[PDB]
């Protein structure tokens, strides 16, 4: 239970509760997706309809977001309504009803829509494949629920009790008086949560290199590569991501996207090539991997990376401080590869 | 004089667009076509030729009819 | 908070945010797609892509700078973002690449390549972005034969005939000191920005922008682009609205907040306190809708947009939504007005406090280019809190009750009824 | 309700006869001009009644580009007649454009339906 | 143009025409499947309806079948209508109409039904990936058409012009006089076909060992392994398949299916384990793999596999000649592996 906030002369405030309950901690496939969609339903003292109607007359909104590390509950509101939204967030983590009719009428249909709009994007399918073959169990767990493994109402109840503990969440606010937030959190239902254990481990995640996978798909073709990154190399691959997409590189016109996803214990580097013609995709990926195997000079991109890092760390309240000053060169070694689309006309790993 | 031709986006249908053009943009078209008429006339393009005829004897301004 | 000076023909406006981690400087011009003609439509879109070309961006990247540009109907902006300790580096880049030495950007092999790529962006927009191309045809038919009807991206026929001499003509008439505002937002100081322009002797041309002949004029009409191969139906419908500087500027925005937005697949959007949801959820009339209030220099639009898959019940969706607009004139509760007050303040507070210095620069320059200054957020909250039920009834009586409408649609729109059938729904014989 | 196979059989005999072609074809050309469907921007193949299975099969097998064009000519004719006017003379259909585009699809569908009726009433000898 | 027949005093006759035009020779994905479903449509002299109605009054039927090596046209009829059915098959290979509306109304809807039926079976899915990862572009081509690669009407016409040649097909008959068949094969439209070239390549195909693949699926979990086999070791793997699915082995209770698919240049050995519960699938596959690594004695199953091979070869006319007299032992080496179903609870290749 760590509480922190920053003040400002501003009319709008934000409050977030971050829980280490993402898909990498899920006991069953999609159990974290179902708990995320179950968040702001009826509680034991208040209904979902009453919460929406009352909050609208006060000027506020609610949102729940899921990624591979966190489940986040967010409230945006007017500045003077702070004590109302502290109790509202505390009630969600404490006394959710978990009614059987709420799963079939509102929670399951919502999860079907999220899965339907993500199975149509070949880039999202390729990224999940890269996570699966790099890390097998854990960070490689599926993100969304698709019904392959049967998840029941009792499983969602059990998962919530495991992750909604006093030692597994952090409270942060924007444009909030820090002294006032601590008093409101202290006397709310958050202080009476069970004191469980932190689910985050201090070790490094086991990874695999040299893997491959192909998926048939009707639509655009996608080719992608993936590189696991440890803690010491995080700054080197952050410059590489910004150098490849910017105008400093001749390869920028062939690369659809490129990014580094950073965790507490490491990260993963991803690069995507996507086009409607399979011949274009085949020629581009071969030229990209041949140029990176020779080497690059990532010095002219340090200042550009420093500005881009500060842009995306403006909202994040706990950004790890990277150096970027000791980054000189890059040389491609071993990597994972995934092809999605017209796989009978796309290259294999041994041909790259 | 200014030798390069006036672009098609400039004088495509001068008769239809003349009445709504801003005045300062009307003066700029006249200035450039005056330097162009100093060249031999076999070089000028058709939209350029139709513009110079319309601005002098077109049915606008003074030549507006009674009814 | 904000400070505006007129040291010369150029105007300097700023917004100091000492608790920020970036700064942005740029220039906003008071011209947009409303200052073109059918035959050069899309010139201002070509200028934006020249500023963001590869060679121009490579120079800025080596210095640690990021380039942004936006084109609207009444303005266009060119912004350079940088770290707080490198403001003078961005002013130099803006000067040497845009204000002066514009011929190297306009070189061949650079105009040709940029033009070829913009032609591809426009073709994809006209074939894939159905909700956005319908809103563009709404302007085209509501303000036909008028400056306010030209699309902000141009057309495939204007661009295909644009030539080497067409772009230089436009910048002569419109990129001037009297038409420009220099804007600095983020971790920058007003005194530090003015003291830098006065040293580098920054200056644009010294002409005056041309004066148009016509003005914006609303005309009730409709355009239909039927396409049976598409899976949905996209429809936009609006009446004449309010321009910026109108006394009824916040009443029209509050009126659009009463009906709000909707998403059929979001559980929390089905519990909103809007009476329209009770008629459209039983048979699933639509997938989503949103109400808007667009304001320009001369006029504006007030209406809503929908996308639906229930192609056999489109008439019910239109009939029920227009009967709810009828209640603004005759019978609107106090609770509806008080709820919309709280949601409008939250919506405005998010827009003006997003924390992105690029967004603030566009909003600051556009406001100063019209009103001469910028209204404080606290001053806007006082005006919103003062609206009454009697103000809503008076506004809706003159703008909505028995008035002409403009309609645009595409997709499977065989079930959209005729103009007069829809037009007759704007009042009711019972009152 | 005369079959197009019957019309084509009679029509061809006239065209292959040198004597009959010179006396009948001139009359048919004047007959078509006086009919005046070209002044509404229509071809003759657009006038054939379509509420039977034979013509619903032929219209299904027509290529998309031809099908889209036909739908425009029909809509334009309804609006022109609505106003009690004609089309401007330069928009009229020319004689060289009035071609039987749908006829081959109609004949192919008619030959299939006739062979089905002759096999349902088959009688095996010996 | 090879013609052969076997005679017998019976009532029914069978005529088959085998073309080297299977899925392994397809130029585009599924183009051989589409040519299979156009084989008995309209020709340039007779309609599809007329052929069906005429042969019913004579006592005969027609069929066409596709596999990875052959396209087969078969006719079963009464013994005295031989000349009628020779010309009916000759007209199919010669003057098929290939009409644009036949593909839209009859051929494409028939291919969608075949693909949807095979997709519902997880064992057919696991076998397809085993062929794909072992041989990549030869025998690894997809069997059925799914629309991932666009195939036009001209593509099907081009494919037929290449495989329907006089040097690429054989004619066989059962309960048919051979002298009469040779006369009717001549003075027919088969003798006027283009004399192209045989598409058969004698060299052994390239294969890959140690591969893996995983597919998520809702239904039954399946674990499978595959082994490429050369021409000189076909008999050893023929005994092993019969032994593993017989009462002589203790592993036959844990095995769902096992077979050896034979080609003129080699073969592929397949073994499948299928169950509704993924815990049984994981346990059964581990016991089978460990036991096969130690080694098995296949001498007791030689006599059993001699009789089983005789049962299958009675229908076939050109079986592979095998010996079985020198099969002694077996020890598992390297293999490919595919997991279909609830993959999060099924083992990986490194754990087997
Ligand atoms: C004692 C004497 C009796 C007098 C009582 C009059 C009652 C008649 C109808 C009452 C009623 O329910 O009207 C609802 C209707 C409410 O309409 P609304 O509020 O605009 O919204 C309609 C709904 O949203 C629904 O919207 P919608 O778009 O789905 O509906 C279409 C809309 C648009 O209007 C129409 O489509 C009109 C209908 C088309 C033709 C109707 C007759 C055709 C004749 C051909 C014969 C074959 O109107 C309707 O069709 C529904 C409402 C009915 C309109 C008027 C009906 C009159 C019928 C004529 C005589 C038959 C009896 O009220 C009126 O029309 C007011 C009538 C007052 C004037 C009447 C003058 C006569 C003398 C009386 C003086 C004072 C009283």
């Amino acid at each position: 239970l760590t509480v922190s906030a920053r003040d400002a002369p501003t009319k709008i405030s934000t409050l977030a509760v971050k829980v280490h309950g993402g898909s990498r901690y899920a006991t069953k496939d999609g159990v974290a997706h179902l708990l995320n969609r179950f968040n702001f339903q009826n509680t034991n003292t208040r209904s979902a309809l009453k919460l929406v109607r009352e909050s609208e007359l006060l000027g506020g909104t609610f949102k729940s977001t899921l990624d591979r590390e966190y489940i986040t509950l967010k409230a945006t509101f007017l500045k003077d309504d702070l004590p109302y939204y502290v109790n509202a967030l505390a009630d969600v983590l404490y006394k959710t009803a978990f009614k059987p009719h709420e799963l079939t009428e509102s929670v399951l249909p919502a999860a079907r829509y999220d899965y339907a709009v993500a199975e149509q994007c070949p880039v999202k399918s390729a990224e999940d494949q890269l996570y699966a073959i790099t890390f097998r169990k854990g960070l490689g767990n599926p993100l969304l629920y698709d019904g392959v493994e049967r998840v029941s109402l009792q499983d969602i109840k059990d998962f919530a009790d495991k992750v909604y503990t006093k030692e597994n969440l952090e409270v942060s606010g924007e444009n909030v008086v820090e002294a006032d937030l601590k008093r409101f959190v202290d006397e709310s239902l958050l202080s009476t949560l069970p004191a469980g254990k932190s689910l985050v481990s201090k070790s490094e995640p086991k990874f695999f290199l040299g893997e491959e996978n192909r998926v048939r798909f009707i639509g655009d073709s996608v080719a992608a590569i993936g590189i696991p990154v440890n803690k010491a190399s995080l700054a080197q691959y952050e410059v590489l991501a910004n150098y490849l997409t910017s105008a400093l590189s001749e390869l920028s016109g062939l690369i659809s996207s490129a990014k580094l996803d950073k965790f507490t214990d490491g990260g993963l580097f991803t690069l995507f090539v996507r086009d409607q013609d399979s011949a274009v995709v085949s020629s581009n990926i071969k030229k990209i991997v041949a140029d990176l195997k020779k080497g690059k000079d990532l010095s002219p991109a340090i200042n550009y990376t420093k500005l881009k890092n500060a842009v995306q760390n403006e909202s994040v309240s706990s950004p790890i401080e990277l150096n970027f000053d000791a980054v000189k060169d890059f040389k491609l070694g071993k990597f994972n590869y995934v092809a999605v689309g017209d796989v009978s006309n796309l290259p294999y790993l041994d041909e790259l | 004089a200014q030798t390069h031709a006036l672009s098609n986006a400039a004088v495509m249908d001068l008769q239809s667009r003349w009445e709504n053009m801003p005045s300062t943009e009307q003066q700029d078209i006249v200035s450039k076509l005056s330097e162009r008429q100093k060249l031999p006339w076999a070089q000028l393009t058709e939209p350029e030729k139709q513009a110079v005829w319309y601005i002098s004897y077109g049915e606008w301004g003074p030549r507006r009819p009674v009814l | 908070a904000e400070v505006t000076q007129l040291s010369n023909g150029i105007v300097v406006a700023t917004e100091h945010n000492p608790s920020a981690h970036t700064a942005s400087v740029g220039v906003v011009f008071g011209s947009g797609a409303a200052n073109e003609n059918p035959y050069n439509n899309g010139v201002s879109n070509l200028w934006k892509n020249i500023f963001l070309s590869k060679e121009n961006s490579a120079v800025a990247a080596k210095e640690g700078l990021a380039l942004s540009s936006n084109i609207s109907r009444d303005f266009q902006s060119y912004i350079v973002s940088s770290l707080p300790g490198s403001t003078d580096k961005s002013l130099d880049f803006l000067n040497q690449s845009f204000i002066q030495q514009k011929a190297n950007l306009l070189s061949s092999s650079n105009f040709e390549a940029t033009k070829k790529s913009v032609l591809k962006q426009v073709q994809d927009f006209e074939e894939n972005d159905h909700p956005n191309r319908v809103l563009e045809h709404l302007h085209s038919t509501a303000f036909q034969n008028t400056p306010l009807s030209l699309p902000t991206r141009g057309t495939l026929e204007s661009l295909e005939n644009l030539v080497v001499a067409d772009l230089e003509s436009f910048a002569n008439n419109h990129f001037l000191n009297s038409n420009a505002v220099v804007v600095g937002t983020g971790n920058i100081k007003h005194e530090d920005l003015v003291n830098s322009i006065e040293s580098k002797n920054l200056s644009l041309q010294t002409g005056t922008k041309p004066v148009l002949k016509k003005k914006a004029a609303f005309l009730g009409s409709e355009v239909r682009l039927r396409d049976d191969t598409l899976p949905k139906a996209w429809i936009s419908l609006a009446v004449e609205g309010e321009p910026v500087n109108s006394p009824n500027y916040f009443v029209a925005k509050l009126a659009a907040q009463i009906f709000g937005s909707y998403n059929a697949f979001e559980p929390a959007s089905r519990l909103q306190g809007i009476k329209l949801l009770d008629n459209i959820q039983e048979y699933q009339l639509c997938d989503n809708f949103n109400h808007f209030s667009l304001s320009y220099k001369d006029s504006g639009l007030w209406g809503f947009s929908t996308a639906t898959r229930n192609v056999t019940m489109i008439d019910d969706l239109i009939h029920f939504t227009l009967k709810q607009w009828n209640r603004l004139t005759i019978s609107v509760t106090d609770t509806e007005v008080e709820r919309a007050k709280s949601l409008l303040k939250l919506q405005l507070g998010q827009l003006y406090e997003s924390g992105n210095p690029v967004n603030d620069a566009n909003l600051l320059g556009a406001e100063v280019l019209i009103k001469g200054s910028k209204l404080s957020l606290g001053e806007a909250f006082k005006k919103i809190d003062a609206i009454t039920v009697k103000d809503v009834k008076a506004w809706a009586g003159k703008r909505l009750w028995d008035q002409d409408i403009a309609i645009a649609g595409t997709g499977q729109i065989e079930g959209l009824l005729d103009y007069m059938r829809i037009r007759s729904d704007m009042s009711m014989m019972r009152w | 309700p005369q079959s197009f196979t019957s019309i084509a059989r009679i029509g061809d005999y006239i065209l292959k006869s040198p004597v009959l072609s010179k006396l009948c074809v001139p009359v048919a050309n004047q007959f078509i001009n006086l009919a005046g469907y070209k002044k509404l921007g229509l071809k003759f193949d657009d006038l054939i009644a379509e509420e039977n299975p034979i013509m619903q099969t032929a219209l299904r097998r027509l290529p998309e580009d031809e099908s889209y064009a036909r739908a425009y000519r029909i809509i334009r004719a309804h609006q022109t007649e609505l106003t009690h006017h004609l089309l401007p003379r330069n928009e009229w259909i020319k004689a060289q454009e009035d071609v039987p585009y749908l006829l081959p699809y109609i004949l192919e569908a008619e030959a299939a339906a006739k062979e089905k009726d002759e096999l349902d009433n088959i009688e095996v000898s010996k």
